[PDB]
Order: structure tokens, then sequence, then C-alpha cells
């Protein structure tokens, strides 16, 4: 009860910040209330589906597999920090599949397709995802929250890879 | 930057 309370009131801190200013780095001690929290996995990610993520990209070895979803992470939090800077990157209303650094990096990994739909990418074509031409500019409120969760996310893999999580045996899950 | 957008 109490311990939800702490963890959302963390998250709107850190959400607000990146939507001041959109390249606003986070170190872990403003992260830890968000990773060290109690409440388990799937309560503390409420836009990215974190559970599936992990579990649907554990192929290999671990070293090889956290390493590519790590990435695709990091390349995902810049698309979502693009949408929030105040001179938004042209073409950022649509992404197309065979650009090559998301083919090669967030179109490797299961769910990454699914995070652009978060950020606003709704409408699909065989080419690729892009936002609603009607809709004139992003949601700040949505980007900014997911941008974070994958942000938070990329930090409790890396944690693992340095392995010096909170809760590493947890997440061993 | 890095294209993140363009088929090209």
């Amino acid at each position: 009860g109490e311990e939800e309370r702490a963890f959302l009131v963390a998250r709107e801190e850190l959400a607000s910040a990146l939507r001041r200013d959109s390249g606003q780095a986070f170190s872990l001690e403003q992260l830890r209330p968000l990773l060290a929290s109690s409440l388990p996995l799937a309560a503390r990610y409420l836009q990215l589906d974190a559970a599936r993520l992990v579990r649907c990209n554990a192929h290999g070895e671990p070293r090889n597999y956290l390493n590519t979803l790590s990435t695709a992470l990091n390349i995902l939090e810049k698309y979502g920090r693009n949408l929030l800077s105040p001179q938004r990157p042209r073409y950022w209303r649509g992404v197309k599949f065979n650009n090559p650094v998301f083919r090669s990096t967030v179109d490797a990994v299961q769910g990454g397709r699914d995070v652009l739909r978060l950020y606003g990418y709704t409408e699909e074509q065989p080419d690729g995802l892009s936002f609603p031409e009607g809709q004139e500019e992003p949601d700040e409120h949505q980007v900014a929250t997911v941008t974070l969760e994958v942000l938070l996310l990329r930090t409790e893999l890396s944690l693992l890879l340095q392995n010096t999580h909170p809760r590493q045996q947890a997440l061993e899950q | 930057d890095v294209d993140l957008y363009t088929d090209s």
C-alpha cells in the first residue's frame, strides 16, 4: 500500500524532469527508489511489458542476449527523448522497418516495435510504423512515461550484467 | 546525429 505510493511519486518526479529537459541524465541515486522498490517487476512497469521483454529474448547465453536487449532499450530511449526534444528531428513521425539502426538493434528483439506504438507510432504500414496523420504532436506525458521505463529497465539489465542488482536473485526468476 | 527513421 504505502510501498506503491512511494513508487509512483518518484516515477512522476523523474518523468516530469525528463519532460523539462529531454537530454537530462539520471544517476543511480535518483533511480534507486524505482529499482530498489519491493514491488514486483510486473507492478513497477505500467506501460512497458517488461516481463515479456526479458523472458521472450533469453536466447543463447545471458552475456549475449542481455547485451542485445540493453542495446535495443538504449536506442528506444533515444526514440523517446527525440520526441520530447524542443527541436524534434525531421521524419520523427514515422520509423521504417528497413532503417539500418532500427533493423539491426530494435527490430531484432521481440517487443521492440510494441514500444514504438507506446510512443505514438500506432499506425502500421508494410514498411514501418508512423503517427496518426491527425495527431499534431506527441503526447508529452505518455512519451516521457515510456522513456523512463525504458531507461529504468535498461538500468536493471546493466546492474545484472555488472552483477550488482538490489535483488539479483529475484529477476533470476 | 544517427538516422533512426528513413528507409533510405
